[PDB]
């Protein structure tokens, strides 16, 4: 079931599962860094939270350069 | 005044190292709070971890950021080992108050002090 | 008054029994431990008093804190001290332990071992003599003569 | 003269003079000062870029064996541009000799971790890390030895006070040992013990 | 000059090898060790019997931190603070006032028996021999409060004996 | 006022506070934690004990060097209580045994004790007398225990009128009485509908030390109730779920079972925790603290396995 909607639904419910998200407000260009008020600390929290949920090795530069949930969807689409 | 470096040549590798250490301290906290048989919720622990990272927000020198990364990695060595004790990890918490104020007025009644 | 009389006799029995054996354990940090070893020297026997070494923390009666209690040691000291049965006693042996002493104004040194455990008997001297330490143990046995526990329990 | 005054030697003095000039001749890249006291123990004063070359030369080269090592305590000195002093103390076995290698450093610049040439240097280097904080690049193992684990602050510096900041006690509120800011029951009365009237005339630096 | 050890070898004579075999079998010098221990068994033991037979001492022993006084006279201390200036753990707290005559004295002369270390440096420093180490070593205190001696405790401690301290110093003044 | 009562410096480990305390009881639970916060606060604590000196050795290392002091007393003399309150800034009355002996009933403890100490305290010129008591003291029947504490509250508001009577509800702590009574149910359980509202002991003694250092405390009785207010059967489910011991529901007086099956009501006639200005902590994390004994290596380490609602 590894299409675009499976990856997008799984990223959607795990960012639902994240608690401190301010506000809910998920978008394909949501940009939770500078539209939702989250630091690089919470950036790397979210990235390795995906890695904790099902993830790959997710190297720290490729982990470091994601910044946006739809690009995370396309990143797992590129890697899975 | 070209100082010999520690690890990097500018601050970008320092940022990479400190975010990697924060990744490690994120995944290592619930192991310790499950292992030392404490009495603290996991989210309280993770939030005081990121508070202890945010305590050093103003640091800019690359050698100094490298040395903080080396300190944090040495303590994560000491917590992947069980070489420390319950006392030290509770000592990172500030739970026995110490409720010492910040207002001028309470510091005036309990005074001799600014 | 036969009730208080019989309870008094039995309390005297058990208090005599408590002050009889009194085997300690060997914590023994620094040179006060060497003085403990010379309290195990044959010129001043402890086994005249049923007082035996016993390295386990699980059957000693008194415990001799003897040495310079540091911060790296002190939680391990209390985590020995607690897992020890309900009659427990502390002999603070030496100037380091009885109030900090010669390393008092320093980091990493506990200023007096009342900051970790309670203390029954202080025995000063750096080191104590074997004779002075033996005097302290005799005074502790006289404290065990001064118990009146079971009289208190009956008259409650 | 003859009583109460330690008679100085001349044989070892002249020999260590010649030997210091020998080392200064043969390593001109890493020699800044060679000096001999009146009691004739050699000091060689060193920029910290040839520490491993000088040690590999001094353990070997067969004109001076120098097998044995003693500690390198970087004695904490302010007012200098580079603060600390790494003090090697080399003790030979075939010669009955004592040389000292004082190389200098400061608070952040690492030195090149002499463990790879002297196996004895490992715990001494961990000691100077834990007590001063001179980080040692190219080193296998840097833990903290002879302190508490949760403690920091590198207490042998002049900036760290005589009694510590932290203090441990027990409380039954959480049934454990906790830490508190320091409270002393007596002031530790410091004594002014510095006499006037020019205690030694020979050691006057040239005044401003 | 040196004398090194275990330059030895198993000698290959037949009486030698059969004696080493008999020692392998019967553990013979093991029985010799038993015999040595029994030779200390029948030896008379050397202990003392504490409350009744005390152990010996020395005339120069270091005890109490007591104080003397003159023949029917004043307190011998004159508050010169040399004892604190040599006191290594600073266990000598001295606050001084002159008394109501003009002669100089103290107010507070506290020795911390905890923080003391029993050098003898305050014996060697006191210019009039006013503070003296006692002979006896029996303090053994059930509280922490009652090992902090005040001035009147020290002087009542020094009036518990002087003939003791006079005897020890009189037999020991020429040495030091 | 006399000098060396004035405060000095950062509080803790020989900073002279403005209080000299005289604490009745203190061998057991609540007085021990109160002495613990006073020794952290750095006061001078007169405590009497009528018992064997081992418990007074137990509370010895709590205060600093010589800050605590001990004496002996009884419920039968007047010289000892007068010698206790010769020199006392503040004085608190904690006393009360959960079971009657053959000499001291629940009658005459709360009649002979608080009258005598209240009378000699008012005649001794103390300030800020604080007497503890329980919630739901009724003059009516069904509890010898609670009606004697009701008569105790009546006497302590009767004499020395500007005192402070403080009642909490039932208290749970690191060495709680009632959850450690729920220990003994494991070898044998009774279930009825009754509301209940426990409160943790250290914020209780935080409110006590704030009210003992702060005037406006006299006259107005205070009530200390935690934020919980829930049902007995949910507490039993919760404690056997944290303990992970399997259960099938159906040193002890019947006064005990009357206490835990009476009720727990509210009174908005008087202020409480946050109206005095002290934080209240809920049940669950302190329950994870205090249930470490009963698990025995099966589910010994767990945190968030179970949540139980209030009402
Ligand atoms: N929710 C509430 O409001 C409740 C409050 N409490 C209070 O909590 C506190 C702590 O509880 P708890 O540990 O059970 O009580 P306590 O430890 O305070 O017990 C009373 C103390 O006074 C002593 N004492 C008791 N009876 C007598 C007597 N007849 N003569 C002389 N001395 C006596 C006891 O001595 P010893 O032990 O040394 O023999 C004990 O130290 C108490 O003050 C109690 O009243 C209790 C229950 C409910
Ligand atoms: S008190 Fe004296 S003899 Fe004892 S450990 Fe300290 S220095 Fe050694
Ligand atoms: S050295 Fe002697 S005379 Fe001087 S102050 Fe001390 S005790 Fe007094
Ligand atoms: S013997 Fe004791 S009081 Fe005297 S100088 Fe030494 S430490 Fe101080």
């Amino acid at each position: 079931p590894l299409t675009l909607e499976g990856i997008k639904d799984r990223v959607l419910y795990v960012l639902k599962l994240y608690d401190k998200i301010d506000p809910e407000k998920l978008s394909v260009n949501s940009h939770f860094m500078k539209d939702l008020g989250l630091d690089s600390l919470d950036q790397v929290e979210i990235i390795m939270a995906m890695e904790d949920e099902f993830g790959f090795e997710i190297p720290d530069i490729d982990a470091e350069k994601l910044m946006c949930p739809q690009e995370i969807v396309d990143y797992i689409a590129d890697k899975k | 005044t070209s100082v010999k470096p520690i690890f990097s040549r500018d601050m970008n590798e320092a940022k990479r190292r400190v975010r990697e250490l924060y990744r490690a301290w994120y995944r290592e906290v619930p192991n310790t709070v499950h292992l030392f048989q404490l009495d603290i919720s996991v989210k309280q622990g993770r939030d005081k971890v990121r508070e202890m990272f945010k305590k050093n927000a103003h640091v800019t020198d690359p050698r100094v950021v490298d040395l903080l990364v080396i300190k944090g990695k040495m303590e994560l060595e000491e917590t992947i080992n069980v070489w420390k004790q319950r006392t030290h990890v509770m000592r990172f918490f500030h739970e026995t108050e110490a409720p010492r104020p910040k207002d001028f007025l309470s510091k005036f009644y309990v005074g001799h002090d600014p | 008054s036969r009730g208080e009389y019989v309870v008094a006799k039995l309390d005297d029995l058990i208090n005599w029994a408590r002050r009889s054996s009194l085997w300690p354990m060997t914590f023994g940090l620094a040179c006060c431990a060497v003085e403990m070893m010379h309290m195990a020297a044959p010129r001043y026997d402890m086994d005249r008093f049923g007082v035996v070494f016993r390295a386990s923390p699980r059957q000693s009666d008194v415990m001799i804190v003897a040495g310079t209690l540091t911060n790296k040691m002190a939680p391990a000291l209390r985590k020995v001290y607690d897992q020890m049965p309900e009659p427990r006693y502390v002999v603070s042996m030496g100037s380091c332990a009885n109030g900090g002493g010669y390393y008092h104004y320093s980091y990493s040194v506990v200023r007096g071992c009342d900051r970790i455990v309670p203390v029954d008997i202080y025995v000063p001297g750096c080191p104590p003599t074997a004779e002075a330490l033996l005097y302290g143990i005799l005074q502790l046995q006289k404290k065990i003569k001064r118990e009146k526990r079971l009289r208190i329990w009956y008259r409650r | 003269t003859r009583p109460t005054v330690r008679p100085r030697n001349d044989v070892a003095h002249k020999q260590l003079s010649a030997f210091g000039e020998y080392v200064a001749e043969i390593l001109p890249k890493y020699v800044q000062q060679v000096q001999v006291s009146c009691f004739s123990e050699l000091e060689i004063c060193i920029h910290p870029d040839g520490v491993i070359p000088v040690l590999t030369f001094l353990r070997d080269h067969s004109n001076a064996q120098f097998k044995s090592l003693a500690d390198l305590t970087a004695v904490d000195i302010p007012t200098r541009q580079n603060r600390f002093e790494i003090v090697y103390n080399l003790l030979s076995l075939r010669f009955n000799s004592r040389i000292r290698v004082k190389t200098y450093t400061d608070e952040l610049t690492p030195v090149e971790s002499s463990v790879s040439v002297y196996k004895a240097a490992n715990w001494y280097e961990r000691e100077i890390w834990d007590m001063f904080g001179v980080f040692f690049a190219n080193h296998p193992d840097l833990r903290r030895i002879l302190t508490d684990y949760g403690f920091e602050g590198h207490p042998f510096r002049k900036d760290f006070p005589l009694s510590g900041y932290v203090e441990l006690r027990y409380d039954d509120e959480v049934k454990r040992v906790v830490a508190e800011p320091v409270e002393l029951a007596q002031e530790f009365r410091k004594f002014d013990l510095n006499s006037p009237w020019e205690a030694f005339p020979a050691y006057r630096q040239p005044p401003e | 000059t040196y004398k090194y050890v275990n330059l030895r070898e198993p000698s290959m004579d037949m009486k030698s090898v059969t004696d080493r075999a008999a020692q392998t079998l019967l553990w013979t010098e093991l029985i010799r060790g038993l015999g040595m221990t029994l030779s200390y068994l029948f030896r008379e033991p050397a202990t003392i019997n504490y409350p009744f037979e005390k152990g010996p001492l020395s005339p120069r022993f270091r005890g109490e931190h007591a104080l003397r006084r003159y023949p029917s006279g004043e307190e011998r201390c004159i508050a010169c603070k040399l004892c604190e200036a040599v006191c290594p753990a600073q266990a000598i707290t001295i606050e001084a006032e002159p008394r109501a005559d003009g002669s100089r004295r103290t107010t507070r002369y506290d020795i911390d028996m905890t923080k003391c270390i029993y050098c003898g440096f305050c014996q060697e420093a006191c210019p009039v021999d006013a503070i003296v180490e006692g002979p006896n070593f029996e303090f053994s205190t059930e509280t922490h409060e009652e090992l902090l001696y005040n001035k009147e405790k020290l002087l009542n401690n020094g009036d518990k004996w002087e003939a003791e301290i006079a005897a020890n110093i009189q037999a020991d003044y020429l040495y030091r | 006022l006399h000098h060396a009562v004035i405060p000095h410096g950062k509080g803790g480990r020989s900073s002279v506070s403005g209080i000299v305390a005289t604490v009745f009881g203190a061998t057991g639970f609540l007085g021990r934690y109160l002495v613990n916060h006073l020794g952290r606060m750095g006061s001078q604590v007169i405590v009497p004990y009528r018992c064997e000196p081992y418990d007074t050795m137990h509370l010895r290392p709590m205060g600093d060097l010589g800050q605590i002091i001990f004496m002996d007393w009884n419920g039968r003399d007047k010289d000892s209580i007068r010698r206790a309150v010769e020199h006392s800034n503040v004085v608190i009355n904690l006393v009360g045994r959960e079971w009657e002996t053959k000499n001291f009933d629940f009658e005459d403890v709360f009649v002979k004790i608080p009258q005598a100490i209240a009378q000699v305290s008012k005649e001794a010129g103390v300030e800020k007398f604080i007497h503890i008591s329980h919630l739901n003291a009724d003059i009516k029947s069904s509890s010898k225990y609670l009606r004697n504490k009701a008569v105790g509250e009546k006497e302590v508001r009767e004499t020395f009128p500007e005192a402070t009577i403080i009642k909490p509800a039932d208290i749970f702590g690191r060495e709680d009485r009632f959850l450690n009574y729920f220990a003994n149910i494991r070898w044998f359980s009774l279930g009825k509908k009754t509301v209940k509202q426990p409160v943790y002991i250290v914020d209780v003694t935080k409110g006590i030390i704030n009210a003992i250092k702060d005037p406006d405390a006299r006259g107005k009785t205070f009530a200390f109730v935690g934020p919980n207010r829930y049902l007995l059967f949910d507490l039993v489910q919760y404690v056997f779920a944290v303990a992970h011991r399997p259960f099938l529901p159906y040193w002890t007086t019947r006064d005990k079972v009357e206490r835990i099956h009476t009720t727990d009501r509210t009174l908005p006639h008087l202020p409480g925790l946050e109206d005095l200005g002290v934080q209240a902590t809920p049940l669950e994390l302190k329950a994870i603290e205090v249930l470490r004994r009963h698990r025995t290596y099966r589910w010994l380490s767990s945190e968030i396995e179970d949540v139980q609602p209030a009402k």
